[PDB]
Formats: structure tokens, C-alpha cells, sequence
């Protein structure tokens, strides 16, 4: 409702300048992962992205200003090139 | 590789894109593709939009490290044609 890949997402390690993300590694196979990250209200593609192959479960982010409301949010690619599955997002203020 | 396509702006900065896409004629939504000052090699796409004046908003192309591209992670595409077909 609606469902997302990957299903569940959070903050497993905080500095006050970045995070640690992990992620429950998923039973279909992804290619690789884009993850945004950006001040909470940021447009339009959500900030700063990355990529991150398919076979890890966590990410870094770095470089974040502290004390301040971040949405992170993950997209999953199961083939090379087309649209992503359902993303995830989840908000941190660092 | 890209000089042949018309979209593609060579030797063309940020803000004489701002300059460029702001004069009379372009119609909104009126966009170029950039070479990147903002990050090496890399293209930019700047877009003609209206922000509560008109304004020209400026998306980073970014890489993939399979080859392909994407401005927004919901949609990857193997060339910049195929980003630009799709985004028109």
C-alpha cells in the first residue's frame, strides 16, 4: 500500500555530519540502487544522488549539515536502464 | 559526438544559457543541453519555468556506471537521445 523496493528502510548509524542507511536486502534482483538526499522540501529531483550496486544493503551520506531535516529516499533498478520500482523514503533530522 | 544533434549547446556557461533561454522567443519550457562547469564532462539541461518571475532551472545529467544517464532516479535512460525524446 503501495509496497516498495527495497520494503523497509532506516538510520542505523549517526555523526552529526552523516548517516549510515541500511535497507532489508530484497528477493528480486536489483542491478543497482539511486538514493537522494536533500534538505526536507527540496525540488524537484529531491537533491544530491548516487549510485550503489545491487549487491549492498547499506550507503553512506556525508558531507550533511548537522542539526537538520533530511529526506533520503531509495530507488531500486531491476533491469540496466528504464523506470525504477516503487521507491523508499524516510526523513532524518542529523 | 553530440555537435551533429541541435539540442546540444557547445562552449555555452551557466549563465549564457540563463541569458540565452531567458530572451524573447523562447516560448516556456524552451531548453538546451550543456556542457557541465558544474561537474567535468559531464552535460547539464537548462529549462525556461516560472517560479511565484520566469526563470531558467538547471538539471545536472547525471552518470551511470553502466554508461547510461538520469536527472530524476524514477527513470535511467542508455543515451542523452533517449532522455531527451522522453523529456520532451
Amino acid at each position: 500500500s503501495v509496497s516498495s523496493v527495497p520494503t523497509k528502510l532506516e538510520v542505523v548509524a549517526a555523526t552529526p555530519t552523516s548517516l549510515l542507511i541500511s535497507w532489508d536486502a530484497p528477493a528480486v534482483t536489483v542491478v543497482y540502487y539511486l538514493i537522494t538526499y536533500g534538505e526536507t522540501g527540496s525540488p524537484w529531483p529531491g537533491g544530491q544522488a548516487f549510485e550503489v550496486p545491487g549487491s549492498k544493503s547499506t550507503a553512506t551520506i556525508s558531507g550533511l549539515k548537522p542539526g537538520v531535516d533530511y529526506t533520503i529516499t531509495v530507488y531500486a533498478h531491476r533491469s540496466s536502464y528504464g523506470y525504477s520500482e516503487n521507491p523508499i523514503s524516510i526523513n532524518y533530522r542529523t | 559526438s553530440l555537435e551533429p544533434e541541435p539540442w546540444f549547446f557547445k562552449n555555452l556557461s551557466r549563465k549564457d544559457a540563463e541569458r540565452q533561454l531567458l530572451a524573447p522567443g523562447n516560448t516556456h519550457g524552451s531548453f538546451l543541453i550543456r556542457e557541465s562547469e558544474s561537474t567535468a564532462g559531464s552535460f547539464s539541461l537548462s529549462v525556461r519555468d516560472f517560479d511565484q518571475g520566469e526563470v531558467v532551472k538547471h538539471y545536472k545529467i547525471r552518470n551511470l556506471d553502466n554508461g547510461g544517464f538520469y536527472i530524476s532516479p524514477r527513470i535511467t535512460f542508455p543515451g542523452l537521445h533517449e532522455l531527451v525524446r522522453h523529456y520532451t
